[PDB]
């Protein structure tokens, strides 16, 4: 059920693109720039989510990303099911924007300060407890 | 044809 | 224990690729990059560590990591600082690639196949990883 | 003098 369940969206900052996907049941996420909000570039991000964590159902937009070939084929093969979070990671990343260069740098300092704050457990806890019980 | 194109 | 990672680089097709092995459980991260600079590999590294809660990571200790680039995000992540590995990827990746145009996206179907093959009761390093990290947590 | 440059 909700250990598999992970949900994306799309966020934008100084013009660029950001994917987030929020594993539903922890509020772990993971999140990275994108060079554009195309079918390809959306289904090279789920392939590398799938590989990494146990996903078994996607909740999407629905929108133009999705209407095309790249995305449900990657979804196929990988056997995948077809905005507090967004306010909140923009959050993370002004406070830590001065200290990079590069957005993409400052939107992965932001996703390791979310994942590992503490508030008894971190997201990153939680996702691993959830999905170790799960395992049996 | 291939999984990320055509 | 749970907190080791050994980072190694290997190459196909004129292309960079960094592995992350998480050293008790054989899973992996691995990612092509457009070089094999200090800076490509900080940023390997900080995505790695804001997913996993890596302590130590070992390296080759080559020119990527003589500059500052490297040592700075792993400072502020907090972390100090097997060719079978990079074998095993490639026999995989090359049993994908027609599957897919770019080699980046038959290195991730490889990294998919490796974590998730269960090689019996017997579980895929993706539930070894799972297991010997929540364990350590309690 | 930032993290990933200068
Ligand atoms: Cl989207
Ligand atoms: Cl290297």
């Amino acid at each position: 059920s909700s250990p598999g369940i992970w949900q994306l969206d799309c966020t934008h900052l100084e013009g660029k693109v950001i994917l987030v996907a929020v594993h539903v049941a922890s509020g772990y996420i993971e999140a990275e720039v994108i060079p554009a909000e195309t079918g390809q570039e959306t289904a090279y991000f789920l392939l590398k989510l799938a590989g990494r964590w146990p996903v078994k159902t996607v909740h999407t937009d629905n929108g133009s990303n999705f209407t095309g070939a790249t995305v449900r084929a990657a979804c196929d093969w990988a056997g995948i099911k077809q905005e507090s979070m967004n306010k909140e990671l923009k959050k993370i990343i002004g406070q830590v924007r001065d200290q990079a260069e590069h957005l993409k740098t400052a939107v992965q300092m932001a996703v390791f300060i979310h994942n590992h704050k503490r508030k008894g457990y971190s997201a990153g806890e939680r996702i691993v407890d959830i999905i170790a019980t799960d395992i049996q | 044809p291939k999984i990320d194109n055509x």
